[PDB]
């Protein structure tokens, strides 16, 4: 059940063309995260869904009505600022009213409702406090309770929980995704965090200047890139390159790595001398001794520098033809048998159907 | 100490000449520079004059309308400003700092060459043109100030949630910037009562005021019957500042 | 909404300011007449006419009088802008307010108060004598320094708030970082203070040397015949001999310095930011 | 021995913000002072670069008493957290100020001045103002300044805080190799773990005024010496723990959460003493069903699943209420993995690998 759908929004400001031409679906019940580099142009999309902006040109539907003109006065869409965007001078109680007393409801309804959504962000006993008398982590959930009190349509959030330490950041992750649940309404995050983005998120959506490259589940999206900018956004990768010799059978095919022969799983068709590039990732790469190795064929390189990192060791390799090849595992000192030797002759492997093959 | 020190010399610079025009006041010699007795005729003698009382009466009506219609222009322009953002904001801040920052008596010569070209008699309208005219910019200067150490995104916060830009403005914007506007009230008012130059220039003879009626006296010598003006003054100034610290309150 | 305020504030501004100062400048070049006032013929004798020795000695000396009224309120304003900076923020407001309270009562009665305290026979001299510092009472009415001692009376105020207001701008890590690198208070003040606040030193100077040169009651009062300000010139034309272009002619020396020292502070301004 | 600290304290608007600091730095460290929010580490870095006065106390710099010495007069240059970098001057101007003002001849003022500028890859930019330079940049202009006074003490307050992730990770690098190059001991401040893991040789954590441990990276990490520091530098699982008797002079038997274990204790216990036994999410092993004379010391059933990219954290509640919060990571195209949800589950460890406290 669509909810907002966006078809040819284009917007220019100052002779920039910030958004080329954006094709987007807003489902019903869902967490949806816009996740991308700076400057990428998240914010326009948001300000043109809550009416602060209007486009040049396109339609934007809610419900099946056209709001493209409508004034950001009479959408049923709220919106959480970065700021916190809170009036200094009013109490706790009259921010959380300023939406029910400018809709006209009635005036026996708006306490309970009040109480009810500063309930809901646990700040029942702060109600006659003003700003500036309470911490970050309160001013945040004054500003949702704030937002969430109108029963809206949609809620759209600006880099929320940016300014706040850790643990806060993460606990509040987590009550924010219980929130959603709770109520049953859509939300729409924008933020610059990749494993916020993977935490907390139904449908991811990635932008790069003004395009969408990729609109999948978390899952689909850490594991089965589909460029190389959504794989090296998201995570850390490395780049292999590679030449298709000859095909074996329909899912394997032998080529050459880096001058060395191996076979890799590839689904899409491909024909000699065809270029790919196969991509692994540090915690699925291994390193093993060769002295003894009487197993398989293997890459041959040097380790150069061990850091302790704390519950992980980055390892980096140099490879006989000079590329830089990063190894991440788990740190075990109790392990009688746990690898330390530097500058030594050891191989690199990977288990068979681990890898993600992208032709150029 | 020795930097409290300081501090009080450039204090007591400025406030030696008012306290010994308060006790000389009391002082029963014409001249004042001498101390010869305690007397109390001056205050009754100023009782019984009649143009003196007229002038302090013009002085202080120009003061009160100049400040409040100042205060009024002023506030709105810079809620104006402060609210939208356009091209021309530079251009209008660089035209307020060039009045601002102009010579008195050719604002003076230039507003009697306007008002001798148009026909228009010199008085009480004229006087209260002069007076808004030169007391605008600090008002816009103060209130804009005030109202630039908030965040500008509680008014898109506003619109969100539903409220016409009369609300915002009728429910956000004026309780942030009432003491400004108080403290632009207040020097106007003072500005207005201390100017002797323009006044001098753009007056009629059917309006008189305190600047040129002392002025008039100085040819053949005060008396110190201006002395027992000027310390009325003092209270009934101060009382007005009180009372409008309250009101915004 | 957004168009009648700025339509009102514009419209006021060019009726009232800038379209009367073109007049102003167009009268300069103009003929006099005696009834009216005015004539269209355009003439180059009113500008050349300040080239005479008479009325080119006046002009110096104003000059002068107004520039070391304009230092001597930057000495004694600089350092009580500076202290005042270190001071508790609740009783900051109520001491700048303690500096606008004398101007309540009009400036006419207060240069005649000061006159009387400065007489050779009033206070000051008896008291000076009584205490000892002097032999023979000082004489300093109707010299140049009593003009210069009026005029950083009314105009001290306005040279203040323009310096306390860029001092407490101010960044503290940048002084900071100096004393760290191995700077002397003398130092900073040189090299990083001074430039970081001009723009508030050439705003001062504005409203303290121009209003300076237009204060006619302060030479009228306390300097006498010999020793006048511009003011006192312009009156005369336009209230007196009613000679106007003239009087058009002497103002536009005022308004060339304001050009002056408008385009320091647009230059010093672009290199600060 | 380079500084040392004895009895320091210090009070603002009443507050006790150091109420006694003992500290020795030494020569040719890199060393890190790690806690939580206002703790009292930027006035330790403010002390010794000169710029407060204390209240009580000795400060050493090569054993000539500094404590009363304004700050134009000591051997340390400080590296600010909003990067000073006054704006009328360029950026030759900005990293020659401290040679200026030490009277300086002025033959070798422009080869030093380059020469730092080189160290920090900027020799290029000479002349461009404080404002046409990025982030990166403006920092590495300030830590040039700090470096061309040849000090004896570099002090470092936030300094990589409000760049990218990228950026970041970069320049841990590029500073631990600088501290190499040039032979001098950096202090330096910081809010995040990781950095004090990856960066340090040496950290001192602090708490209110106090510190709490001081080790090598291994040892804050491995070896918690309280129940602070652990839960503080990573996730932490504490485990309730009664001793029954003394095996032998390593293994104790105990009765953990109910049941019983073998345990390594390295101290004198008694029967009856109640122990803390700490064990960190990954070294955690859910494995298979209960399988008789196989797996035997924890029961519970996983309640969740969370799926966080790299790895996957699973929330286990045990038979007496407590959560136990697994760790591992997420092979997917491994055809064996577990996505059970609420059945009985096994808890087990490698029989060490766990910290026990007193
Ligand atoms: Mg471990
Ligand atoms: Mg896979
Ligand atoms: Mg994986
Ligand atoms: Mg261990």
């Amino acid at each position: 059940s669509p909810l907002v759908q966006l078809a040819g929004i284009r917007k220019c400001f100052d002779g920039k063309e910030v958004i080329p031409q954006l094709d987007l679906t807003i489902n019903n019940g869902e967490f949806l995260t816009l996740l991308g580099p700076s400057g990428c142009g998240k914010t326009t999309v948001l300000r043109l869904i809550a009416g602060l902006e209007t486009v040049d040109s396109g339609r934007i539907m809610l419900d099946n009505e056209d709001i493209t003109h409508v004034p950001a006065e009479n959408r049923y869409v709220n919106t959480v600022f970065q700021s916190y965007a809170l009036f200094p001078h009013m109490t706790v109680f009259e921010n959380v009213a300023f939406g029910l007393r400018m809709q006209k409801t009635p005036a026996a309804e708006i306490t309970p409702r009040v109480m009810e959504a500063l309930r809901m962000v646990q700040l029942e006993t702060f109600a006659q406090r003003k700003p500036h008398q309470l911490s970050g982590g309160q001013q945040q959930r004054v500003a949702i309770a704030r937002a969430v009190v109108n029963k809206p349509r949609l809620l759209l959030l600006d880099q929320s929980l940016s300014a706040l330490d850790y643990k806060l950041r993460k606990q509040m992750q987590n009550e924010l995704k219980a929130l959603q649940r709770k109520l049953g309404i859509t939300f729409v995050f924008v933020t610059h965090d990749q494993e916020e983005a993977l935490t907390m998120s139904d449908r991811i959506v990635v932008m790069r200047d003004g395009r969408i490259e990729q609109d999948g589940t978390p899952r689909e999206i850490y594991e089965e890139p589909k460029n190389l900018f959504v794989a090296g956004f998201i995570g850390e990768i490395n780049m292999f390159n590679a030449t298709v010799i000859e095909r074996l059978d329909e899912q394997r095919v032998r080529a050459n790595v880096e001058g060395r022969e191996c076979n890799i799983y590839v689904n899409f068709a491909v024909e000699p001398g065809q270029k790919l590039h196969v991509l692994l990732r540090p915690e699925d790469l291994r390193v093993e001794e060769i002295n003894d190795d009487n197993h398989a064929e293997g890459l041959i390189g040097y380790v150069r520098e061990r850091n302790y990192k704390g519950m992980t060791l980055e390892s980096v390799v140099e490879l006989e033809n000079g590329k830089m090849v990063m190894v991440s595992e788990f740190f075990n000192e109790d392990d009688p048998d746990f690898d330390h030797s530097l500058d030594q002759k050891m191989a690199i492997n990977w288990v068979e159907s681990w890898e993600v093959v992208l032709a150029d | 100490l020795l930097r409290g020190g300081f501090m009080t010399a450039i204090y007591a610079y400025l406030y030696i000449p008012i306290i010994i025009l308060i006790v000389n006041s009391f002082n029963s010699s014409r001249f004042g520079i001498n101390w010869q007795g305690f007397t109390t005729k001056w205050y009754s003698l100023l009782m019984n004059n009649d143009s003196l009382l007229q002038a302090a009466q013009h002085s202080l009506t120009m003061a009160v309308f100049s400040a409040t219609f100042a205060t009024l222009i002023g506030s709105l322009t810079a809620v104006a400003l402060y609210r939208y953002r356009f091209r021309g904001k530079p251009f209008v801040s660089g035209m307020l700092f060039v009045v601002m920052m102009s010579p008195d008596i050719v604002m003076a010569i230039s507003l009697l060459v306007l008002f001798m070209l148009l026909g228009i008699q010199l008085g009480f309208w004229s006087l209260l043109f002069s007076h808004i005219t030169f007391c605008l910019p600090f008002v816009v200067v103060t209130v804009y100030s005030r109202l630039k150490g908030f965040d500008v995104r509680m008014l898109e916060a506003a619109k969100d949630l539903g409220a016409s830009e009369f609300t915002i403005l009728r429910k956000i914007i004026l309780p942030l910037a009432m003491p400004a506007v108080a403290a632009g009230w207040v020097l106007s008012f003072t500005l207005s009562m201390d100017d002797v130059v323009v006044s001098s220039f753009v007056t009629g003879p059917s309006y008189e005021i305190l600047p040129l009626k002392i002025y008039s006296m100085v040819k053949v010598g005060v008396s110190p019957e201006v002395n027992a003006l000027a310390t009325i003054l003092l209270v009934l100034s101060l009382v007005m500042v009180i009372a409008s610290q309250l009101i915004a309150r | 909404f957004q168009n009648v305020v700025i339509v009102t504030i514009v419209g006021w501004l060019v009726l009232f300011v800038f379209l009367p100062n073109l007049m102003i400048i167009g009268t300069s070049f103009l003929t006099r007449d005696d009834a009216s006032f005015v004539k269209m013929v355009f003439t180059l004798d009113n500008y050349t006419r300040l080239l005479d020795p008479l009325y080119f000695e006046v002009l110096l000396h104003s000059l002068n009088m107004a520039l070391i009224a304009t230092l001597a309120c930057l000495v004694l304003g600089y350092p009580f802008a500076w202290f005042l900076a270190k001071l508790p923020h609740k009783v900051r407001p109520l001491l700048l307010f303690l500096l606008i309270v004398p101007f309540w009562t009009n400036s006419l009665i207060r240069i005649y108060g000061l006159k009387i305290f400065l007489s050779t026979k009033g206070y000051l001299n008896e008291f000076l004598l009584w205490l000892g510092v002097i032999d023979t009472p000082i004489r300093i009415m109707f010299t140049p320094s009593a003009v210069i001692i009026g005029l950083v009376y009314i105009l001290l105020p306005f040279m203040v708030m323009p310096l306390y207001s860029s001092i407490e701008k101010l960044d503290k890590p940048l002084l900071e970082a100096a004393r760290d690198l191995g700077a002397s208070k003398l130092q900073t003040f040189i090299r990083i203070i001074i430039p970081l606040t001009m723009p508030g030193i050439i705003a001062g100077c504005l409203l303290v040397m121009l209003p300076a040169m237009g204060l006619f009651y302060v030479s009228d009062l306390m300097g006498g015949a010999k020793n006048l300000l511009i003011g006192n010139v312009i009156k005369v034309q336009f209230l007196n001999i009613r000679d106007w272009p003239f009087g058009a002619a002497t103002s536009i020396t005022l308004t060339i310095v304001m050009g002056l020292m408008l385009l320091v502070y647009w230059r010093a301004s672009r290199l600060l930011n």
